[PDB]
RNA sequence: UAUGUUAAGUGGAAAAGGAUGUGGGGUUGCUUAGACAACCAGGAUGUUGGCUUAGAAGCAGCCACCAUUGAAAGAGUGCGUA
RNA sequence: UGGCACCUCGAUGUCGGCUCGUCGCAUCCUGGGGCUGUAGUCGGUCCCAAGGGUUGGGCUGUUCGCCCAUUAAAGCGGCACG
């Protein structure tokens, strides 16, 4: 996971969810994990 | 940026109340950035935000400063007191009031144009928009 | 009862003939060590033409002090020296001879060399 | 909500009652009883249920998709039943049963043990295939999940116990070379 | 603008003494500066107090106000001492060679890490200045007595500990960095891919002869090296791969140029960025054979090597520049040197081939036979050694090829005895 | 008292930046001659287009991107093989 | 590291150590986890976490530091530099 203040997507297939009050990004590549 | 010569060395360092004078209007290219508030901006900044959005393009197209840090501003070391006469120049400052268009852009399409304005609007202190004529 | 800057006899063959404790081995606050326990020690005097020279850094088992051992059935047993004999790695002796008697307890802990190596085991 | 406008057709031989907001249903595999919130409110006869939605606002839209969803899957479960799939992959990899005691040897020095609770069971077609069947989603799905994480796959040769619909996102040890 | 500098030497018995005036001078142009005026002195010693003597300060301060000079450059490291006196007795401002190279890496330094560098450089070469700097405010004859109130301290001490303490964050950085560094290169230690390196002195032709061999045998073939003339142009390492036509790989490292007489606070840097160069396979010894001085360089060189702790490699000594020279014929080897020029495909051509037959040595005969239907291992034989003739079998493929250890290893299942 | 907003205890502390929170307005595309989402079926032939390569069969890379039946069907959107 | 001169000049004892601690968390060890240029071994980085623990000497008045030998580890700061 990368927690920075700055999620945005890196790729294409990436998606941004809100779970529990908080933005995220996940994706089929693990190394775009993020919680913001 | 910086002036060949200068009438005087020491300047007082003014305000920044109201809207700009002028050049609050795209009038060379086709793009540019405006300013929403006001602050000063050093000739680093411009520097940076130039080679920014220069390399974005590739040498393609043409850019427009439209602002030039005609004052300068002066400094004291650390450890020495309060007195004895003002400080020493350090470097030269352009003020921008709000709505000034600060940087033109032409000659590249929308994409382009609108990814190097937003590459170099986060190299300044300022909170800025994009704008075309 | 051997803690930093007590010296003791060397009862082997190795060129060594004195040596002063640096270390007591095994914890970090530990201070004095029993028989059977290792410590890292310096050479204080030596025999010309042996293969520990003076001045050298090396670690040593105890194999006898004159505080000693209790043993579980009630006993116990008392020496009128401290020795150490000077060891490698594993717990094989750089000298070919061991002088003096040696406490069982070397058993325990296997130091087997030595034990077979000893005049006398009580 | 698309969903919590749909009909439920009772099938033969399975009951639904309500007792206030409670609803409770019967058939030839067990019997369910659940609790909903009374805002939402639930019509009964001879072989269709309707869920109706007095207000058209955020949470109370997604209450009613969600309440005609677990009535649905209630009813199913009763009448038919539910079950889910596990395989095993991996050299001496092994699954078995003694009685009513699942025994997995997945590669640890101790076998890891399971047993099911009421309403569901578990099957062993082959020493590498595990079915877990019982009448209730949500407990089929919880023992389902709890047996494949004591080992899930990995991605450098894909062992594990997974599920047939999985797809395991594969890796490669040594690369750059 | 460009500022007006003067340079001072002694001859204090060096062997040439005109080379380094001319590097120097060379030095003051890559910083901005420009040489309006040398002095020389044929002193076999050093003077203690002001470097040149006492009538040699007069000739210097003489030269300065009338060529209008702003600084003078000593060619030599300074005394905090020799630095007070000199700058007491001319009124000017004094710099030395240590402080001129500092100030041309400290503007070149990119990466952060060539910036700490030069930052920690640069505050310990001032610390044992700042005593005398210091003690002008710090000597103000008058401050007081006995007070039961104080500081418990002389203000020495406490300036002492101020300076001496910035120095240790800032190795703790530099060390944190170089530690991150050794992350990056688990890939190279993990597997065995050989690696050779290009040393040598500063505008020798080692980026050239990169470019050149990337433009010749890589993959991403655009990723070019900087060039050119100038001074240090180069202030990083680069690693990439080449990928040679008889099917085999290893990785090309560049490294910095240097320059005699070389700082001791700086050769600390030095040492960390030739840690590459350390762990090489294979050193390649860049020389501008077309200099007269080249011989010389050759020598420091080695020093250089010497202590940054680079030793027991392999070394090949290629002479740059030979198409510059009339009369002589090239690419030639003799022993271990290499006679070529960089800008030429068959230089290039015979120093790869050099590299092949030095670096891979056990590659050698075996024939495989492969199942038709259970394939899949000839592609790995074509992508991974070269060979030499295959058959299609009934039975399957009949391959002869040349290859290493690990592969005869690996495939020990399909080899064939004779 | 009347009409709205907020779900953070915001109210009762702090910026550049980041974001399918939520409410109110204003434009525009498709749709009961059936839109969007799911389900069923098809998704073909010259042809493995040419070059390069030991290969390259849509899917390592370069140049082309036509035609037929037909409701449409890419000289191929991605995974996969060597 | 500094700037200012607001309390104290009919007195607010000032460095280092010893004795005795207590608190914060921006965590040195130990506990839980996500990503990895995570095959394994050994590691890197981030998130949760303050329960307990966190060495003896040589030199120097020294704080600091360098060195010797250990340890699971030899944390960083506040409390009139407690
Ligand atoms: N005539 C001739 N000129 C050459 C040859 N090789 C290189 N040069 C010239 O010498 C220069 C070499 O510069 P470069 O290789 O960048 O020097 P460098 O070794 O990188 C200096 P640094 O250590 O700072 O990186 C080039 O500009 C090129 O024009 C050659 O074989 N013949
Ligand atoms: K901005
Ligand atoms: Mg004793
Ligand atoms: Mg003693
Ligand atoms: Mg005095
Ligand atoms: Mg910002
Ligand atoms: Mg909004
Ligand atoms: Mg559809
Ligand atoms: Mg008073
Ligand atoms: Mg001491
Ligand atoms: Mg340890
Ligand atoms: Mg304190
Ligand atoms: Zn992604």
């Amino acid at each position: 996971m990368k927690v920075r203040p700055s999620v945005k997507p890196m790729c294409e297939k990436c998606k941004v969810i809100r779970r529990k009050g908080k933005v995220m990004v996940i994706c089929e590549n693990p190394k775009h994990k993020q919680k913001q | 940026l910086v002036p060949k010569r200068v009438k005087y060395r020491r300047e007082f360092r003014g305000n920044m109340r109201g809207r700009a004078k002028g050049g609050t209007e795209v009038a060379f290219g086709e793009y540019g950035l405006q300013a929403v508030e006001a602050s000063w901006i050093t000739n680093r900044q411009i520097e940076a935000a130039r080679i920014a959005m220069t390399r974005y393009m590739k040498r393609g197209g043409k850019v427009w400063i439209k602002i030039f840090p005609h004052k300068s501003y002066t400094s004291k070391p650390i450890g020495v007191r309060m007195g004895k006469g003002k400080g020493a120049p350090e470097g030269w400052v352009s003020p921008v009031k709000r709505g000034k268009i600060m940087f033109e852009i032409a000659g590249v399409p929308e994409d382009v144009a609108r990814e190097a304005l937003r590459l170099a609007a986060h190299k300044l202190p300022v909170k800025t928009k994009i704008v075309k004529r | 009862m051997i803690q930093q800057e007590s010296r003791m006899k060397v009862a082997d063959n190795s060129g060594a003939r004195e040596v002063l404790t640096i270390k007591v081995l095994g914890g970090s606050g530990r201070k004095t060590a029993n028989i059977g326990d290792v410590v890292v020690c310096t050479v204080k005097q030596a025999t010309p033409g042996g293969v520990v020279k003076k001045g050298e850094v090396v670690k040593a088992v105890i194999v006898r002090t004159k505080s000693g051992a209790r043993r579980q059935d009630g006993s116990y047993i008392k020496f009128d020296e401290n020795a150490c004999v000077i060891i490698r790695d594993d717990k094989s002796p750089r000298g070919t001879r061991i002088f003096g008697p040696v406490a069982r307890e070397l058993r325990e802990n296997n130091f087997m060399k030595i034990v077979s190596l000893a005049p006398e085991v009580l | 909500s698309r969903i919590g406008k749909k009909t439920i057709v009772i099938p033969a031989g399975v009951t639904v009652t309500l007792n206030g907001s409670t609803a409770t249903v019967k058939g030839p595999k067990g019997e369910l009883v659940k609790e909903f919130n009374p805002e939402i409110t639930i019509n009964i006869e001879g072989n269709e249920i309707n869920v109706s939605r007095p207000t058209d606002n955020k949470n109370h839209r997604a209450l009613h998709g969600t309440t005609r969803a677990i009535l649905n899957n209630m009813v199913v479960g009763v009448s038919e039943g539910y079950e889910k799939k596990l395989e095993l992959i991996g050299v001496g990899y092994r699954a078995q049963k003694q009685g009513d005691k699942l025994v997995l040897n997945v590669g640890y020095s101790h076998p890891v043990e399971f047993v099911a609770p009421k309403g569901v069971e578990i099957e062993v077609p082959a020493n590498t295939q595990v079915i877990v069947k019982g009448y209730n989603k949500e407990h089929v799905g919880e023992l389902a999940a709890n047996i494949r994480a004591v080992r899930p796959p990995e991605p450098y040769k894909g062992k594990g116990i997974r599920y047939e619909g999985e797809h395991v996102r594969r890796k490669e040890g040594k690369t750059g070379k | 603008m460009e500022k007006k500098v003067l340079i001072v030497g002694i001859s204090q018995k060096q062997k040439d003494f005109d080379y380094s005036m001319e590097e120097l001078a060379n030095l003051a142009a890559a910083n901005n500066m420009e040489v309006v005026g040398e002095i020389r002195q044929n002193i076999d010693r050093e003077n203690r107090a002001t470097y040149v003597g006492k009538g040699k300060v007069d000739e210097i301060k003489g030269l300065a106000e009338m060529q209008d000079a702003r600084l003078i450059i000593f060619n030599d490291e300074l005394s905090p001492s020799q630095i007070r006196n000199l700058e007491e007795a001319l009124e000017l401002d004094v710099m030395d060679r240590t402080g001129l190279i500092l100030a041309i890496f400290a503007n070149r330094a990119k990466t952060k890490e060539a910036q700490l560098q030069v930052q920690i450089a640069k505050l310990q070469y001032e610390l044992p200045r700042i005593f005398g700097q210091g003690e002008d405010m710090d000597q103000q004859s008058g401050k007081g007595g006995l007070s039961n109130r104080g500081s418990g301290e002389k203000k020495i001490e406490t300036d002492r500990r101020t300076i001496k303490h910035q120095i240790r964050h800032l190795q703790k950085e530099l060390d944190m960095l170089v530690d991150d560094r050794e992350v990056r290169r688990r890939k190279r230690k993990k597997n065995e891919i050989p690696v050779v390196s290009l040393v040598g002195y500063t505008n020798a032709g080692k980026s050239t002869t990169m470019n050149g061999l990337v433009r010749a045998y890589s993959e991403t073939a655009d990723k070019q090296v900087f060039e050119k003339d100038m001074l240090f142009a180069t202030l990083e390492t680069s690693v990439r791969e080449i990928v040679l036509p008889d099917n085999k790989q290893f990785l090309l490292t560049d490294t910095v140029g240097f320059v005699s007489k070389l700082p001791h606070q700086l050769v600390k840097a030095f040492r960390s960025t030739l840690e590459e160069a350390r762990d090489a396979d294979l050193l390649i010894h860049v020389v501008d054979y077309s200099d007269p001085h080249y011989k010389t360089m050759m020598k420091t060189t080695e020093e250089t090597l010497k202590v940054v702790g680079v030793e027991d490699v392999p070394v090949i000594y290629a002479y740059n520049k030979a198409d510059l020279l009339e009369d002589e014929m090239y690419p030639k080897q003799t022993g271990n040197t290499i006679i070529f020029s960089a800008r030429e495909e068959e230089s290039l051509e015979f120093l790869t081939e050099v590299i092949r037959k030095e670096l891979f040595a056990s590659y050698e005969k075996a024939t495989f036979l492969i199942p038709f239907e259970a394939g899949q291992v000839v592609a790995y034989l074509n992508e991974h050694a070269d060979i030499l003739e295959t058959e299609y079998l009934e039975n399957g493929t009949q391959i002869v090829a040349e290859v290493s250890p690990a592969d005869l290893q690996k495939l020990a299942e399909y080899q064939v005895a004779e």
